[PDB]
Order: C-alpha cells, then structure tokens, then sequence
C-alpha cells in the first residue's frame, strides 16, 4: 500500500539518524570506566560511528552503565536517566552492571543495573575490552535498526 | 506637533510615575529612572534631527555620558545598601525620620 | 527576488555551519591521531544530517522549574541574530548596504549576548545560572576592547562601510598595516564567540554543559547553530576586515573565492586553536584583557589617531 | 641615569606590556607636533570641497578672483597632485 | 589521511560560494546587467530618482542619452 | 523595509524550527523527567537565591568605559576637519583621561576581585 | 505613510508601561532593551542611524550589568511577573489602557491633551523638502564634538574621572 | 639521590630580559604547541577499521 511505503521509508529515515549519532552520557563508575576511554582513545575510535559523549543527561541518548551501583548510587542512576529525555537507551557493561559481579553477595552493591533502569544491550567481561564494548555499541545501533514506531502506528 | 512627540512624552511621563512610586526593590527604582532619561535622549534627538540644528547633535551623547553616571552612582549606592541589609528593599532605608 | 537572496543568504550558512560542525569533529580527529567521523556516509559527509534529525526528532522538555516564556524565546533570539549578522558583509556585496555597516554588527553582537543570559536564567538552575553569570564577566571584557580596537582599526579605513574596507585594501592588508590590533582583535573574537580557551560559559569540565544544561532536542540545536553560525561570521569579518581581497567589478566571483579561502583559513585557525590550548580561568580571562589588552589598545588607539595626521594620509571620509 | 636605566630595565623584565604601552602612547602624543606633513593634511582637508563654491558679484576691482576656473588665478593643487 | 578532511572542507566552501555568487547574479538581474546603483547620500538618492523620471518607464537602470535628448 | 523583512524572515524561521521542534517529536513528561538537574540530586536550596558578585566594581567601570568609548567612536568623521591639532588634542585628552582612570582604579585596586 | 513611526513610538509607550509596572529587574532590564531598540528603530526613521546605534549599543552594554546585579543583590525566591502580581497587572493594564485611549483619541480627532495640544497628521507631513550631498549632517554634527565643543570635552572628560573615583570611593566600606 | 624539578633562575641579562620580553608580547611558546598539534595532524592515524580489523591477542 501507498501509506505503508510511506511509513516504511520514513521510519527507515528516523532509525537511520538515531542509530548513526548515539551520544552516550559521561557517566562512568568503576574500572569498566577506562575501557570506555580505551574506546574513545584514537585505536577503537568511537567518534568515527557518530558515538559522542555529552555530559548532560538532557543531551544524551545511551547511557552505558560501567561500574559497580551501590545503594548509596542507585538513587543517582535513576535520577539522571529519568532526566535523559525520550527516546534512551542502556548498554550495561561488565558484570557488576550486568549481575553482581564480584560484588554479588555485598550489603552495598545493588545486583545488576536493571532492578533500577531497563537495560537494552548487556556486554559481558570484567572489563570487556574495547573491542568487545564497541561490538556492543554496534549491536544495540542493529537493535534500533529493526524499531517499527510508524509501522506500528500505521497499523494501529 | 506629531503624535511621535506625544507618545515619547507620554513615555517619559510613565517612567517618571514609576519612579515616583516604589514597591519593594530599589533596583526597580533604577530601571525606571534609566528610562526616562532613554526618553529624554530619543526626545531631543528627534527634535534636533527635525530642525535641521547641525551643532546640537552633539547633545544626546552628553545626555547619554551623565545617564551612565548617574546609573553608576546608583548601582555603587544599592551595592552598599545591600551589604548594610541584605536586600535591596527600600523599606530598610527608615533609620532617619523627619 | 529580495526574499530569493534572503533565502540565498540563510540556507547556505546553515548548510556550512552544519559541515562546519563535521569539519571540526574530523580536524580535532586527526590532531588527536584519530579519523573522525567517516562511517554515516562517505567520508561521514551524512554526520551532520543524521545528527540534526536525530534532535529535531528526540523529546524537547521544558524543566518544571523554568519560566517558559524565556526558556523559549533565548534560542529563538541567538539563531535570529546569528542569521542576522551575515546581511551587510560584502561578498563583494552586500545584501543591505549600510553606511554605519560596522555599529551594526557590534550593536548585534551585543544583543546576542543576551540569549545565554535568558537562556540560563530562565532554565532555573545552579550550573545554568553560574554559566550566565560567566557570560557576564566575558562580555565586559571583550566588549570594552573590542570596542576600541575596532575604533583603531576603522580610523585607518575612513569610515564605517564594510565595501569602503575592500576599497582600502585594495594593495595591501590591514594585516601588514595593523598587525598587533590584529592579534589582540583574533583573541577578541575568540573570546566573544566563546571558542576556546574562553569557552567558559559552556565549559563541561566545571560545569555539566554550562547554560545550555536543561536544553535537549531542538532547542539545543539552536543554540549549536547560533553558536557556529558567530564563529563563521566572526572569521568572515575578520578576513574582510584584516586580510584584503582584489576585487573585479566585472567578474565579482574572484573575491567570493578568495573570501571563502580566507574565512575558512581563519576557520581552521579556531578549530586547531581549541585542538592546542587548555582553558582559562574566568578571572584570569578578566584579568588578560583589562591589564594587557587595555593599556595596548589605548595606546595604540592613541597612535592610529595621530598617524594619518603627521603623515598627511587621512583617508576620504565617502 | 642609572637610576632611571634600573628602573627601565625591571620594568621591561616585569612589565613590558606596560612599557610598551607608555613608549607608543608617548611617541603618539610627540611626533605630530614634529612631523612637517601635518599642515600638509589640514591643507587637504581644506582642498575637499564638500558645499558648492558660490560665485562672487565682480565689482571690477578684484583682480585675484578668476572669472573662469581654468583662469591662473585662484587656489592651486599642483602641490597635491605631485604628492 | 589528513585529506579525507578535504571533502567537508569543500562543501563547506561550496556552501559558501552561493551567497556571494547569488547576491551579485541577482543585483545585476534587477539592474539591467548592471551593478545595483550604491545610494549612501541624498545626492546619489536624488540622481537614481532622476534616471528614474527621465528614462520613461519607472526604471533608473534603464539608461538614456544623445539619442533620447536628440 | 529591506531590514524589517530580513528581520521578520529570520524571526519566523527561528520560530519556525522551535514549533516543529515542540510538536513533532512524541512527548511523555512526568515529574522526574522534568525536575532540575544537580549532577543526580535533589538540590539544597534554590537557583533563585542570591549569587554574590565578585567583580561588582569592574562592573561599574564597565558601564563607564562603555561611554568612553561611545565619546570615541565618531573619531573618523572628526578627521576629517580643518581644525586638526584641535582635534587631536581633545582626542588625546580623552584617551589619557581613560587611561589615568584605569591607572587609578589598578593601583588603587579595583580591579581584585572580592575575596 | 505607512504609519511605521506611530507603530514604534506606540510599542516604545509599551515598553515603558511595561518596566514601570515593574514585576522584576529581569522582566524590567528587558522591557527596556525592547523600548531602547524600537527608538534606534524611530530614530533611524527619522534620520540619525549614528545616534540609534549608539543608544542602542550604550543600553544593550548597560543593562548587562543590571542583570549581574539583580541575579545578586535585587532577587528573590518567587521573582514578579506581570500576571504574578495583582499590583504589576493593575499598573501594566493601566498604562495599557491609557496608551490605547491617546491613540484613538489622536486618531479620530486632533487631541489636544491637558499639557499640549498634538496633531493628527504625517510624520512623514511634518519632514523637510531639502537634501544635503556628499556628507551626513548628523555625522558632521556629532563630529563637530571635537573641532567645536573642546569645552563640553573637558567637562565630560573630568566627570568620567570623577566617576571612576567616587564610585570607588562609595564602595570602599570599612 | 634525588632531583629538583623546579629551582632554576633566569638570567637578567638583557639579552635574555628582550628574549623573555618576545615571548610575553610575541606568543612564541603558543605558536610551539600549535605547530606541534600540526605535526600530530599530518602524522598518519592509528585506527583500526573495526570490525573488519580487529586489536592483536595472545593464546
Ligand atoms: C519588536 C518587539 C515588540 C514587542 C512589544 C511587546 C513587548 C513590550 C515590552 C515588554 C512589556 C510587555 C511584556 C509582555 C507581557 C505579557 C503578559 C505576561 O505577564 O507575560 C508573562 C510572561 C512570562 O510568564 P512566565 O512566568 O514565563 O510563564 C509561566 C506562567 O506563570 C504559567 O504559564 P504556563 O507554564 O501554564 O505556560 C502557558 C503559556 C504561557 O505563555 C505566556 O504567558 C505567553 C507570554 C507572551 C505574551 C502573551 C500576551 O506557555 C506558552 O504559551 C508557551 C510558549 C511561550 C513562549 C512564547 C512567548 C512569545 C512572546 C512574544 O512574560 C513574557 O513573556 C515576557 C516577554 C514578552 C516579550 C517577548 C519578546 C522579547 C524580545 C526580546 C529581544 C528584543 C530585541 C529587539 C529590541
Ligand atoms: C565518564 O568518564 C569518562 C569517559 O567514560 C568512562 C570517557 O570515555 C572519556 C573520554 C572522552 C573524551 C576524551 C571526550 C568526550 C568529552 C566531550 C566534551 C566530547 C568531545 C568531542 C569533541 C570536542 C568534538 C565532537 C563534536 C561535538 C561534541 C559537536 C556535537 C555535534 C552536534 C551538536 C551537531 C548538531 C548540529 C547540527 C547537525 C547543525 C544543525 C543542522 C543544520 C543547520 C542543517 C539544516 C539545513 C537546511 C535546513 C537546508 C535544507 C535545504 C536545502 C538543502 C535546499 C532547499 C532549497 C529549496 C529552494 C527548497 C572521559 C574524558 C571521561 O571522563
Ligand atoms: C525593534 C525591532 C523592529 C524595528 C527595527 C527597525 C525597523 C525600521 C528600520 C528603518 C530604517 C532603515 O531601514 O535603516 C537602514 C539601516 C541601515 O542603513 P544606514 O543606517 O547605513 O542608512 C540607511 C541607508 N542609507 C545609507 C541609504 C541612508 O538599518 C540599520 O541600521 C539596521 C537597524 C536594526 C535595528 C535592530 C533593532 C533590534 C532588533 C532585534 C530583533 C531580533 C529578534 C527579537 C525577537 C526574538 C524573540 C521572538
Ligand atoms: C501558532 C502557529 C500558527 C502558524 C503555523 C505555521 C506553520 C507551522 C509549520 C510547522 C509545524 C510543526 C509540526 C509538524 C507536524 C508534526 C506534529 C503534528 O502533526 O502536529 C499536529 C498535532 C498533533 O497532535 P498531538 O498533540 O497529539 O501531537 C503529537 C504528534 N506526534 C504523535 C507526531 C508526536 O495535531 C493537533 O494538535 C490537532 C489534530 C487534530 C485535532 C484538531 C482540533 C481542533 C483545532 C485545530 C483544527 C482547526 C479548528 C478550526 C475551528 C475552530 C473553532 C471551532
Ligand atoms: C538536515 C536537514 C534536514 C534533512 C531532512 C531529511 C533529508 C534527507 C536526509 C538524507 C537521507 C540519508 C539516508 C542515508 C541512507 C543510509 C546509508 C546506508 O549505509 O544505509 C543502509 C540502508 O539504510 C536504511 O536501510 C535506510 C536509511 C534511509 C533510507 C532512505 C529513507 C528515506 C530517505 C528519502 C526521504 C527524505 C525526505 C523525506 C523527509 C523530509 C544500511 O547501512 P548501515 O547498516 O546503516 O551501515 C552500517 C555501517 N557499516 C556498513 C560499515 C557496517
Ligand atoms: C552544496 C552542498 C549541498 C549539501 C551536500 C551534502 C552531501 C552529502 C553526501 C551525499 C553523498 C551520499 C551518497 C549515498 C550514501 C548512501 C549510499 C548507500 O550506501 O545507501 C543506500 C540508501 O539509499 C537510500 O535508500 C536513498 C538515498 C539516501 C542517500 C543519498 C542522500 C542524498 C543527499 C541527502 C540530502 C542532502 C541535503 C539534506 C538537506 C543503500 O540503502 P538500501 O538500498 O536501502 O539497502 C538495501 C540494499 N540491498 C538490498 C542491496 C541490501
Ligand atoms: C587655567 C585656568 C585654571 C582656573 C580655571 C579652571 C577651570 C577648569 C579648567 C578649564 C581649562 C580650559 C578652559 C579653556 C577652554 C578653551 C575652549 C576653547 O575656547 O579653546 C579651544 C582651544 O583648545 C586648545 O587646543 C586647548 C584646549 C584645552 C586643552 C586641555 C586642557 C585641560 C584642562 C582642564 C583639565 C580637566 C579639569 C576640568 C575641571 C576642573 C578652541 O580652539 P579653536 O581652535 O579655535 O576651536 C575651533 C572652533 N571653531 C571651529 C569655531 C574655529
Ligand atoms: C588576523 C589574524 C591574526 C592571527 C594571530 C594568531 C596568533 C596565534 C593564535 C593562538 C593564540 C590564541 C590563544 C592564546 C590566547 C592568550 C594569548 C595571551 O595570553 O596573550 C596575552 C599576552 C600574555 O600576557 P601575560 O603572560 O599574562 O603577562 C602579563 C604580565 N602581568 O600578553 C599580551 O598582551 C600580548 C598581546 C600582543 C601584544 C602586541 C605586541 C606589541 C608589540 C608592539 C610593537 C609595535 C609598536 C607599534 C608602534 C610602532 C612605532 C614605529
Ligand atoms: C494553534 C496552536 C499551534 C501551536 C501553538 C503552541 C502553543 C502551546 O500551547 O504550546 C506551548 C509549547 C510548549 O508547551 P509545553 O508546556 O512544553 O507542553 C506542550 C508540548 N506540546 O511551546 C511551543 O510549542 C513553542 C511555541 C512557538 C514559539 C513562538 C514564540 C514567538
Ligand atoms: C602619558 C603618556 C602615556 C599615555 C597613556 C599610555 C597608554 C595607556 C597605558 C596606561 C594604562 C594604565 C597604566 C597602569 C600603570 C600602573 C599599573 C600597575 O600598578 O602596574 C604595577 C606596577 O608594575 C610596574 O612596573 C609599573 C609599570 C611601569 C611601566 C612604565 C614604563 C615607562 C615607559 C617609558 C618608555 C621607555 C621606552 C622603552 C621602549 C621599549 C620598547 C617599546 C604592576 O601590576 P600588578 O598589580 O603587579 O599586576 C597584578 C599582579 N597581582
Ligand atoms: C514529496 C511530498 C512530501 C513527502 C514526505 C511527507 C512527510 C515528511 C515528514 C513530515 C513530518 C512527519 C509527519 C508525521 C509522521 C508520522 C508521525 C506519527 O504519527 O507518529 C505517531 C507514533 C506515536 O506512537 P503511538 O503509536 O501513537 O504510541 C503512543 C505511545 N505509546 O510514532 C511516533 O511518534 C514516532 C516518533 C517520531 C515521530 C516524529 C518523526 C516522524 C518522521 C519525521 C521525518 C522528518 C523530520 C524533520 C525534522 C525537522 C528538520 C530537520
Ligand atoms: S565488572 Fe570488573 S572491571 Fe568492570 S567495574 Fe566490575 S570489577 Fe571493575
């Protein structure tokens, strides 16, 4: 149909812009923090896929959730991806993100980032290397190419 | 005379009835006296630059000079009695009485 | 066809300030050792395009503390007057010719400021209200020796039209004639447009984005256009005021040339300035130009005064 | 001497942008009264003619008043022109 | 490479290129071929006025001369 | 006329993009979303308490100096008179002038800011 | 016609109804940066573009400092606006008001008020048939500052000193 | 042992005094860190083309 072209093309328009400038926010907690500054670092380039960081959560699209959340820094994570405007995103990376970590039986860690926010893309290691992290930034922007807003609308 | 001198009269006239008329910061005082000299200053450009007065052209800058003095004394005043105070209120300016 | 050289004029600079955009991302690139953008299209020439729809199609917040009316009307405000500075550049003419071409733009400038002021003061937080209050400081500076500088700088050319200038520099350069107005009139700039070192109303080392922190969507991408927008405009008079270009009445399109190589040098020179220096102090910046600019600029106004007088080289006042 | 030479010198060493703001501002304010080309530009400045240059009534006793303008009499640029 | 910067750099340049280029095609379009007439003083104002008058069709570009007085 | 329409034309596009800035995206706003930010805390007090001036006095001079140099500004057309050394003279006079003032008020220290 | 000075002398009467009703120094400092921007407008009109820049550039500088100055000494929890107040809207609806009354009156009939008596007719009726050339009269007017006016100078000159002295005087404290 | 990172004096001949006086007005150390950036931008980038290169690893 003529309206279901027209929607496909431009819901491919608008995934298009979104997976090609993701801007994660500057938010790094623990050791998993340095490999994401290995992925900026000139080797693993991130800024050559449209992946820059920004420091207000107002400007950010993806936050990428490094390190260990504690109790004391639960409440911090949320607030400030409740204050990342719509559409957001979360990459946990490493397995104190992920789960527990080696933090797991801790009265001061929170286990896993996503009892506080939905996680998208969960990147395994302790730290994942660059490379890994770069494989994870590329499948979530493959995660955001299958997104059907206006196809679903069309039909709705 | 043209309506124009009539709406900048009218112009001054409202900048010089708020400031006789205070309400509670001393800051607000100062806006409104800058604006009536912003009149005054447009009301004697207009009238040089209509008769033609080559020499007096010269007026509205001066005009300007003693403006931005005045508004430097008044900044200066407001700075000391925020310091003394706290607030820019005018009503803790009542220590003297008549 | 006045409004078809209105739109001539604004939708190519908003398609260089967008490129300009990608420019510095692949210069600061490739000063870091890096490669830049190079994977949204052919060499990342579709970056600016995915990043401007990415904005304008991501959810605008007003913050609830806010006062609306203001929250709006900044951003709306810097990009007006940033579209609004390029009409009386020549290139090699003007859009709208004006007789004082120069009061203009600085009486614009200085409005322009205000944008940042509102937009922080409206946003209702601390990091908005301490980059206002640093906007504040680095306008008084700038201003005042800007200001005079341009004084200095003008008194060697006759008067305040900007085609009277390419009419000086039609042999030589204000550059070979006025070079130390030159240096202090580029760091100027700098500081006025908020480049670095001076970016100290947007500096996300102290502050988290500065005045701009509650803006997101399409508000943020204005003040970003605003913002590149004055620093093309600002390299663009520079280049017309400090490095002269040979005009023909007859083929105007060599001075087009020669003013876009220049702005773009002048450009570049801003993106590999950021790329090298630290940051300044707001303090420190104050103290630059009110204890060294100051004193200079004075005396060297002091000397442009007197030089065509004891040389009998006083420029035609038409 | 040597006093103003050790201050000149610790000046320069602290604050050369000061001592070179004072020597450029004092070099302003002395060489025009100097420079001989200063009646040069007043009598340029004179030479412009801004109003149009209204005839006078002959009276027949005005021989330095040219009644033609390419007449020997009057004012001469010969002076500017080779200037 | 270091020129894989040239691209953006050239469409920047040919952004540009258009306003100057589309300013000067356009004041020699609404002025007969020629340059748009520079007015800074009543004097230049009340010339254009007058090739206004004299040229007949409410134009000052259109210009007039020994063939119009004779 | 040329001015106003270029100013209206700017306005109206800025305005433009802000519109379809507000509107076209899917807006969901709640209280946490649109709370003011503080690095992820509530903050302390509030943003519209007074924030002490440091440098009030160079504000001032500011003002001042502003006026110095609307008074110099319509040097190029001065230079352009018969009475030359006149003109230069008061030119002179008013830049030694502002500079004697910024001379004062460095000594005198005006220029340090309040600690 | 175009009635474009009546306009911006009206929207110049508004600006000031605006900063003397008064709701705070923000909204104020801005009420006047409009009211000093529509006169460079009615004073370019009328012929002094020198004249409207500066004052344009003079108010633009000045009421800078007026925001740093009310961010720190004249602010408050709950700043006014005009429709925050009961007091603000009343004045500001006030000068409204009477603004709008002097202008019909002045439309519909030649008013000629308490003070002084105003005539409905052209700004543009009122302006001069003579033309100078090669040279603005305003320029060459302000210019003449220096040439003539040594005395006003002088006395400037000696006031922005003083200025510069007494405001650092006042703020000594101690 | 150790060494003193910072405790040298500058010389107050005037050779040197109008050497130290050059660099103040003519910003020659500024101009050396720009002409550095410029070398590292013509230098060749050390990027990877991930993922179809991939960083070096060991058994
Ligand atoms: C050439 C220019 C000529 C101008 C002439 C006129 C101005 C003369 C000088 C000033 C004097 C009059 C000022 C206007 C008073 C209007 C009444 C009032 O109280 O307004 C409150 C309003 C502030 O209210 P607020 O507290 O922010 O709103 C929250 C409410 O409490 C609660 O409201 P809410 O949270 O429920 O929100 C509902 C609504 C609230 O919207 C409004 O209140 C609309 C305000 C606009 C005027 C409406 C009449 O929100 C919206 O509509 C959202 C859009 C707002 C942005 C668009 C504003 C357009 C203004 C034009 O004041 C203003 O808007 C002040 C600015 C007005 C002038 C705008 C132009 C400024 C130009 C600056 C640069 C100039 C350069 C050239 C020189
Ligand atoms: C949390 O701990 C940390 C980490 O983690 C653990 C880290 O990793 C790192 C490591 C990170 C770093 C070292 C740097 C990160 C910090 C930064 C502050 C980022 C630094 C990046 C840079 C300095 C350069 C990157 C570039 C940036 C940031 C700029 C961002 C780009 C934009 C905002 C672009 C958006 C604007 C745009 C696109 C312009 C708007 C669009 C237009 C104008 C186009 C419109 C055109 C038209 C309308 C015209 C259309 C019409 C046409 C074409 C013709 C029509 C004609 C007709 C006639 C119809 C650190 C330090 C860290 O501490
Ligand atoms: C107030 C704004 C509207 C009125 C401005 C003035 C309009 C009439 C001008 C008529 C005279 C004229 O054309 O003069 C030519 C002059 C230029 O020519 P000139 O001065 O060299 O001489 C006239 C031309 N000859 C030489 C032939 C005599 O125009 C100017 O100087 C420009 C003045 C601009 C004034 C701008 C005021 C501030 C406006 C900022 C708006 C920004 C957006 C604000 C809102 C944002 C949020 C919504
Ligand atoms: C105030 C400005 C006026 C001049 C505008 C000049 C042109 C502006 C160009 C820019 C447009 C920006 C938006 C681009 C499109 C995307 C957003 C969009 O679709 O918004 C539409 C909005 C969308 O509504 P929304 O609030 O759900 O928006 C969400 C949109 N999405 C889902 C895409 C995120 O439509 C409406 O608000 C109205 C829809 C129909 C209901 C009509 C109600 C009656 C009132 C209006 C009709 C006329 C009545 C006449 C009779 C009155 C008396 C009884
Ligand atoms: C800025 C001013 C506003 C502009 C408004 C829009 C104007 C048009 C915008 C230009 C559209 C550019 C589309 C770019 C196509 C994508 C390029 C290509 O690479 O994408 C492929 C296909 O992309 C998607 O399938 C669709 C993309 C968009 C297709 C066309 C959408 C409709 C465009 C025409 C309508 C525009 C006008 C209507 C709106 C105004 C998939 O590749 P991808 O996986 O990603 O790359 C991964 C990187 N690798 C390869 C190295 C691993
Ligand atoms: C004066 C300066 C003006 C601005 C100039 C801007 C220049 C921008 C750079 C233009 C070069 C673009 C080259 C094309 C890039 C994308 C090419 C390709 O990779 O993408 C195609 C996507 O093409 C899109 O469908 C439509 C074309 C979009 C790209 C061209 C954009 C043209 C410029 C956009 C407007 C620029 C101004 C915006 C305002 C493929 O997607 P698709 O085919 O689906 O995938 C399925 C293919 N299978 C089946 C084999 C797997
Ligand atoms: C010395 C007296 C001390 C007691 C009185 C003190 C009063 C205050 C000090 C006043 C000193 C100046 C008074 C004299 C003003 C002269 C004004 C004018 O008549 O002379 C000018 C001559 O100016 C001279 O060049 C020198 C002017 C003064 C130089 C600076 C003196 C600064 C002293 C004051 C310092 C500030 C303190 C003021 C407050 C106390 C004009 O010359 P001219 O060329 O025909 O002008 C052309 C006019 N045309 C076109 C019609 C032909
Ligand atoms: C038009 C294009 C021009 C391009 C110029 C580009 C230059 C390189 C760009 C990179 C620099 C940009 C980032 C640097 C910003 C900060 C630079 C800076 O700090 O300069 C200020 C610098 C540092 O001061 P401090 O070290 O803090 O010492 C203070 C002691 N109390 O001081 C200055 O003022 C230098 C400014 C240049 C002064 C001009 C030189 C004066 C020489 C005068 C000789 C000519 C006299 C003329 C009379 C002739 C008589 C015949
Ligand atoms: C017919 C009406 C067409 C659109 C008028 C919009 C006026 C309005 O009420 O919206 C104000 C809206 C923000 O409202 P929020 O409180 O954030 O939530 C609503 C988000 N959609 O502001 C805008 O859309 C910008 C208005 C254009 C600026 C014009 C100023 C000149
Ligand atoms: C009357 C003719 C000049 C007309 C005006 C000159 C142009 C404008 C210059 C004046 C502007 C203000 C001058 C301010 C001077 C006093 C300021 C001051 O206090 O300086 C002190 C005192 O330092 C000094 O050494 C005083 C300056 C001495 C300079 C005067 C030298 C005289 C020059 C004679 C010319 C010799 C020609 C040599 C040519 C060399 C090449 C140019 C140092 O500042 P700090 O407070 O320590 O900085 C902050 C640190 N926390
Ligand atoms: C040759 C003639 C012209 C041909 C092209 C004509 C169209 C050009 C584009 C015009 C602008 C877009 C028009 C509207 C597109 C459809 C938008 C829509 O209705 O989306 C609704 C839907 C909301 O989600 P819903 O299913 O309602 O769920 C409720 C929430 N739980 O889904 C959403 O809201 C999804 C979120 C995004 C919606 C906005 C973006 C739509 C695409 C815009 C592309 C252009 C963007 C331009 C930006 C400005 C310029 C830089
Ligand atoms: S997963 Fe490992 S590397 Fe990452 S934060 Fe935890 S302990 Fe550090």
């Amino acid at each position: 149909s003529r309206g279901e072209y027209v929607v496909a093309k431009l819901d491919d328009l608008v995934n298009w812009a979104r997976r090609s400038s993701l801007w994660p926010m500057t938010f790094g907690l623990a050791c998993c923090a340095v490999e994401m500054m290995h992925m900026a670092a000139p080797r693993y380039d991130m800024d050559r896929f449209g992946v820059v960081f920004r420091a207000s959560p107002r400007q950010s699209d993806v936050m990428i959730v490094a390190g260990t959340l504690t109790n004391k820094m639960a409440p911090a994570l949320r607030k400030v991806y409740d204050q990342m405007p719509e559409p957001r995103y979360v990459v946990s990376m490493g397995s104190c993100a992920n789960g527990g970590g080696y933090y797991h039986y801790s009265y001061s860690v929170v286990r896993g980032c996503d009892r506080i926010v939905p996680v998208d893309i969960y990147v395994p290691g302790c730290p994942p290397t660059a490379e890994a992290l770069l494989y994870g930034i590329l499948q979530l922007q493959r995660k955001i190419k299958r997104e059907k807003r206006l196809r679903i609308w069309y039909r709705r | 005379m043209p309506l124009v001198y009539m709406n900048i009269i009218m112009a001054f006239a409202i900048a010089l009835a708020g400031l006789l008329m205070y309400r509670s910061h001393l800051m607000s005082s100062l806006l409104c006296l800058e604006g009536m000299m912003l009149s005054l200053f447009i009301m004697s450009t207009l009238i040089i630059l209509n008769t033609h007065f080559t020499l007096a052209n010269m007026m509205p800058i001066i005009l300007l000079v003693f403006a931005a003095c005045e508004a430097a004394l008044g900044l200066s005043l407001l700075v000391m009695v925020s310091n003394t105070y706290g607030t820019d209120y005018v009503q803790n300016l009542n220590l003297l009485q008549c | 066809m006045f409004m078809i050289n209105i739109l001539s004029l604004i939708i190519p600079i908003l398609l260089a300030v967008a490129f300009l955009t990608l420019v510095e991302r692949k210069v600061l690139g490739y000063m870091q050792l890096r490669k830049g953008p190079n994977v949204v299209g052919p060499y990342g020439l579709l970056q600016p395009i995915a990043d401007a729809l990415k904005l304008f199609t991501k959810e605008p917040l007003r913050p609830a503390t806010s006062s609306i009316s203001m929250f709006i009307i900044a951003p709306i405000l810097a990009l007006s007057l940033a579209l609004t500075m390029w009409v009386p550049l020549p290139m090699p003419y003007p859009l709208i010719n004006m007789n004082l071409g120069v009061l203009f733009m600085l009486a614009m400038s200085s409005l322009a400021v205000y944008s940042i002021l509102w937009s922080g003061w409206a946003s209702n937080s601390k990091y908005a209200l301490i980059g206002a209050l640093r906007a504040v400081a680095q306008t008084i500076s700038y201003e005042v020796t800007l200001a005079i500088i341009l004084l200095s700088v003008l008194l060697m050319n006759g008067s305040y039209t900007l085609s009277t200038l390419i009419t000086t520099q039609e042999h030589i350069w204000m550059i070979f004639t006025s070079w130390p107005l030159a240096m202090m009139w580029f760091i100027s700039t700098l500081a006025e447009t908020n480049r670095a070192p001076f970016d100290l109303t947007e500096g996300e080392s102290e502050l988290v984005s500065g005045f701009n922190v509650e803006y997101a969507a399409g508000p943020f991408a204005m003040f970003f256009m605003a913002e590149y927008a004055n620093i093309i405009m600002m390299n663009a008079f520079t280049a017309i005021l400090f490095l002269g270009a040979s005009h023909d009445p007859h083929t105007p399109e060599l001075y087009t040339i020669n003013f876009v190589l220049k702005t773009l040098a002048l450009t570049i020179t801003f993106l590999w300035i950021r790329a090298s220096y630290p940051r300044f102090r707001y303090d420190q910046l104050m103290h630059l130009l009110w204890k060294s600019f100051l004193p200079l600029t004075l005396a060297l106004c002091m000397w442009h005064i007197s030089l065509p007088i004891m040389t009998a080289s006083i420029p035609p006042q038409s | 001497a040597g006093r103003i030479a050790s201050f000149l010198k610790n000046a320069w060493a602290k604050e050369p942008v000061l001592v070179a703001s004072f020597a450029i501002g004092g070099l302003a304010i002395i060489l025009p009264s100097l420079s001989p080309y200063t009646n040069y530009a007043i009598r340029i400045n004179r030479a412009t003619p801004y109003n149009y240059p209204v005839p006078l009534r002959d009276d027949g006793n005005m021989p330095d008043v040219p009644s033609h303008p390419q007449d020997p009499q009057g004012p001469s640029l010969e002076w500017l022109k080779n200037l | 490479m270091w020129f894989e910067i040239l691209p953006g750099i050239a469409v920047m340049a040919a952004c540009l290129f258009i306003p100057g280029m589309a300013t000067a095609h356009i004041h020699k379009f609404t002025n007969g071929g020629k340059e748009k007439r520079v007015a800074h003083f009543s004097y230049q104002w009340n010339l254009m006025e007058r090739d206004r008058c004299i040229s007949g069709v409410n134009r000052y570009h259109v210009t007039k001369g020994l063939e119009n007085i004779d | 006329m040329n001015i106003m329409l270029t100013l209206l034309t700017n306005v109206t596009l800025a305005s433009l993009l802000v519109l379809i800035a507000f509107w076209l995206p899917q807006l969901n706003a709640y209280s946490e979303k649109t709370s003011p930010y503080e690095c992820g805390f509530d903050p302390m007090g509030s943003a519209r308490l007074p924030f002490s001036m440091k440098f009030f006095l160079v504000a001032i001079t500011f003002l001042l100096f502003d006026l110095e140099i609307a008074l110099l500004l319509p040097l190029p057309w001065a230079s352009q008179t018969n009475n030359l050394k006149t003109m230069l003279t008061m030119a002179l006079f008013l830049l030694i002038l502002l500079a004697a003032s910024l001379a004062y008020e460095w000594t005198q220290k005006g220029l340090e800011w309040a600690e | 016609t175009m009635y474009i000075a009546f306009i911006l002398s009206t929207i110049f009467v508004i600006g000031f109804v605006g900063f003397s009703s008064k709701p705070s120094p923000i909204y104020g400092g801005l009420g006047l940066i409009v009211s000093g921007g529509v006169g460079c407008g009615i004073v370019l009109n009328f012929g002094g573009s020198f004249l409207g820049l500066m004052v344009f550039l003079i108010y633009l500088g000045g009421m800078l400092v007026v925001f740093g100055y009310t961010t720190a000494m004249a602010t408050e929890m709950y700043p006014e606006v005009w429709v925050s107040n009961k007091t603000v809207f009343g004045a500001f609806v006030s000068g409204l008001m009477m603004e709008f009354c002097m202008v019909y009156y002045a439309l519909k009939e030649e008013e000629v008020e308490i003070i002084f008596k105003f005539n409905g007719l052209g700004d543009w009726v009122i302006y001069d048939t003579g033309d100078s050339g090669f040279f603005s009269e305003e320029a060459m007017g302000i210019a003449a500052l220096y040439s003539y006016g040594t005395w006003l100078v002088i006395v400037t000159g000696w006031s922005l000193l003083i200025g510069v002295v007494v405001i650092m005087e006042i703020t000594r404290g101690n | 042992t150790y060494k003193f990172v910072n405790m040298r004096e500058p010389s107050m001949d005037m050779k040197s005094v109008t050497d130290r006086a050059a660099q103040t007005l003519l910003w020659t150390e500024l101009v050396r860190g720009l002409g550095m950036t410029l070398s590292y931008l013509f230098r060749e980038p050390a990027t990877i083309n991930y993922p179809f290169e991939k960083g070096p690893l060991s058994p």
